[PDB]
């Protein structure tokens, strides 16, 4: 599913073991002028070569290689190829890695998983309370919570949430406790010192507020 | 420790010259119901005004309305001063002149027509310099104060001396229409038109709060529903009340055009509205241009719509601009754009219920004599499922109703209309009755 | 405080030398059924015609055909003035003419063919300059009146004689021609062509309304079936 921390793990790896990182960012290729396109997803892996050990990351596959039936145009498909020639054209020796994101198998072409090159494959699924829990922890890291603020309640009844939700509710119950003591800085009227925020307190009854934008 | 600023928040009484504090704050700044008290705003700015009582409004707000905030330079949310004012004389001259794009068009006797029944038996305090409204003859007319007896302020007592002397006026740079569109102008769906405001009220109005901390704002707002619901409508009230600068990219106004040429447009469209920022971009029928990748058969029909996911993205959270955007469903259009990276935030703005219809049906009927058999919430309550344009048009048919039997007995008269022919123009439940069949 | 002058509306008796009012309204402006009326009209123009009783007629409004209107120069819902004429003298002399684009094919003689079984037997009362429509031989036939011996306007008894000289006439910039396409034409559906005029009306008869008022018209109509 989208915006499960699949753009996120990619780029944690590769930063959490120094790799070099090259990110193709799917509808950022297929934006570009015809063959332009291709001319992109040759520098992006020919410098991930020069620049390795290194993940090249794919977000956004389905974007670039659909499945032939959807492929209804010459140069919609001509990248396609030119994708798995370039896939075939990295050496085991070259110790580069392409690590890609799609959104469901179906979504992509089918050659691709060819044992070649996309062999390995993770199902990045949903969280469970106990992962909610954990990611909730993750935002909530750089906050002054207030002591009625139970993250366990909050995952438990958040049945089914991506880490993108999980993660904009923190943002949104924040935004929730900055409006209030927003409306008291308007009187004062001054832009905010640090020390004002460092006393900013975010509440359970922010939170709850936060819970009524469904996603 | 500062009790005299308050921020600005809806009118519940739209009356021009009232504000409504809570009743905390009136025992709080020692003040009476019908007071007259003075606020003063940015840019040097005095209103003033009278004061009343609301239950609902929080101690910290001040209820006002368009005409108000509009002579105080500011827009929801922002904060001014208030004070009272019991040393306002009665007046016994007022110099009060029109502002021509307000007028063009009607003809007669301004005085008589708009003026007489606004100020009569109110005892209004005005301001040398204020701006006012006045509703009727199917039109509204934007009146400045140019001078005053008792300047700058004074009360406008029945002994009053109202000069209308000569010439209608230009409008100056920074005043803008109270004729332009804002939330006053919506109806029905209050719950959403909130939502909308406080994701978009920091970055919109606090656009350097976002540089300063780590947390992001919403990029992406989406609105669900019905055809001509109000999506068009709220976007623009919300930019033009919000101040903000708003770019229009009209679906259709842009697959009309040439393939690439469709795009050109697209960079551009963002390019102005970063450099014109805190900025609404909206997208109006988005469906024309972002559908499911299933009915994209297309190369340059699909180009455009990863083009737009490009610069979706190439949106700074620090670039403090927001994207709305309208669609009749979400099955319409693409899914990817719902990636929580761009139209992550989705609004369902659906039909009214009875109550939203009264509201909307009495949005329209605001410029109109309607006579007194003339039961609106009967309208509503039998109207069940209709959309703001459908009671819109609704009302403008009812009108173009009655203005057809007047105009068989204007006919005979033979004369263009002045609007002293238009004030006396009632509108009649046999009048709606009829547009009913329609 | 302006009786006179009346409103245009359609036809009901869709002969061409009949106009037709309310009972009141004759009551009003003290005329008889079968007078001959005159009505004056824009551009300086007239005609003149029987007037007769319409029950449903409202009391406003005057019903007339095309061929009436066009030589007043006026369309449905405009204003005119009707007055009486029992001053009209029957005709000694009429010199009428066919509009050359209702006659470039049929061949013959029309004094005979069309205007013979016409003005029979109808005392009928024309006016020097009229336009008038004749229906026979499977077409249509548009004759104007280029003289009348009691000038400027007769009444057509039996006696009269009918000069059919000469050429038929080339059709005046103004005067559209009769034989062209309107709601006379049309059958079936009236509640629908009222729906469309009405829609209509306001924005194509009275223009300069809408940038008077801030209320807005119909842009578009469709057309199911
Ligand atoms: N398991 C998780 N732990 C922490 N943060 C997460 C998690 N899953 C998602 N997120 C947050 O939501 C976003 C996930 O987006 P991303 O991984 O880029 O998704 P996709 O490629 O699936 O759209 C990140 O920016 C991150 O802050
Ligand atoms: N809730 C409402 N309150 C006031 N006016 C409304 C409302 N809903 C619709 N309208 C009227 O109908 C029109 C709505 O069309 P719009 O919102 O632009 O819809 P869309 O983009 O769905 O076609 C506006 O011009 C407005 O005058």
């Amino acid at each position: 599913p989208p915006g499960t921390g699949k753009t996120l793990i990619a780029r944690a790896v590769a930063n959490e073991t120094g790799a070099f990182f090259f990110l193709i960012n799917g509808p950022e290729i297929m934006s570009k002028l015809a063959g332009e396109s291709e001319s992109n997803l040759r520098k992006a892996f020919e410098e991930a070569e020069k620049n390795a050990p290194a993940i090249i990351f794919i977000d956004e596959l389905d974007a670039i290689a659909p499945k032939r039936e959807k492929t209804h145009g010459e140069v919609e498909r001509r990248i396609v190829s030119q994708l798995l020639t370039l896939m075939d054209g990295l050496k085991q020796r070259a110790h580069v890695i392409v690590m890609a994101a799609t959104n469901r198998p179906n979504s992509i072409d089918p050659a691709l998983r060819r044992f070649g090159r996309f062999d390995r494959e993770v199902d990045i699924g949903i969280p469970d309370a106990t992962g909610r829990l954990e990611i909730l922890q993750i935002h909530t890291k750089n906050m002054k919570l207030a002591d009625d603020v139970d993250l366990e309640q909050v995952a438990n009844e958040t049945h089914g949430h991506v880490g993108a939700d999980l993660a904009a509710l923190c943002s949104e119950a924040a935004l929730q406790a900055i409006r209030k003591k927003m409306d008291l800085i308007d009187l004062e009227d001054e832009t905010i010192d640090a020390e004002v925020m460092n006393s900013l307190a975010v509440t359970m009854d922010d939170f709850r507020w936060a819970l009524s934008q469904s996603n | 420790n500062r009790p005299n600023r308050l921020i600005v928040d809806e009118a519940i009484n739209e009356d021009n010259s009232v504000v409504s504090l809570s009743q905390p704050k009136m025992d709080e700044l020692q003040l009476f119901r019908g007071d007259t008290v003075l606020l003063k705003g940015k840019k040097r700015r005095e209103a003033v005004c009278i004061v009343l009582s609301d239950d609902t409004c929080s101690d910290e707000k001040i209820r006002m309305n368009r005409v108000v905030r509009n002579n105080l330079r500011v827009r929801l949310g922002d904060v001014i001063s208030i004070q009272p004012c019991p040393d306002v004389k009665y007046g016994k001259r007022i110099h009060v002149l029109p502002i021509d794009d307000t007028v063009e068009g009607i003809t007669g006797n301004l005085f008589e027509v708009y003026l007489k029944p606004y100020f009569l038996e109110a005892y209004r305090p005005i301001r040398k310099g204020d701006i006012f409204l006045v509703r009727g003859g199917m039109r509204a007319v934007e009146f400045k104060v140019v001078e005053t007896d008792p300047s700058p302020y004074c009360i406008v007592a029945p002994d009053t001396v109202i000069h209308c002397e000569g010439e209608p006026i230009k409008r100056e740079d920074e005043e803008e229409s109270l004729n332009e569109v804002g939330y006053d102008d919506i109806g029905g769906c209050r719950k959403q038109l909130a939502q909308i405001k406080e994701m978009v009220e920091l970055p919109l109005r606090h656009p350097a709060l976002f540089k300063a901390i780590g947390v992001k704002p919403p990029r992406g707002i989406l609105l669900y529903g019905p055809p001509g619901t109000g999506k068009t409508l709220i976007a623009r009230a919300v930019a033009n009340e919000t101040g903000a600068f708003f770019f229009l990219i009209n679906g259709p106004e842009i697959m009309s055009k040439l393939a690439g040429e469709s795009e050109s447009n697209l960079r551009k469209a963002f390019e102005e509205a970063e450099k014109n920022a805190p900025a609404i971009i909206f997208i109006d029928e988005l469906d024309a241009i972002a559908p499911k990748r299933e009915k994209t058969h297309g190369e340059v029909e699909r180009r455009i719509v990863s083009q737009l996911l490009t610069l979706m993205d190439g949106l700074k959270q620090r670039a403090h601009v927001i994207v709305m955007a309208a669609t009749n469903r979400p099955n319409s259009i693409d899914p990817a754009l719902r990636r929580f990276g761009r139209f992550d935030r989705e609004v369902d703005i659906g039909i009214p219920d009875a109550t939203g219809r009264l509201e909307i049906l009495q949005i329209h009927t605001k410029n109109m004599k309607l006579a007194d058999d003339v039961d609106l919430e009967q309208v509503a309550n039998e109207t069940h499922g209709h959309v703001g344009a459908d009671l819109a048009a609704l009302c403008s048919e009812a009108a173009l109703q009655a203005i057809r039997k007047k105009m068989d007995l204007i006919d005979l008269e033979d004369e263009t209309i002045d609007a002293e022919v238009m004030n006396s123009l009632a509108v009649t439940m046999d009048d709606f009755r009829w547009a009913l069949s329609q």
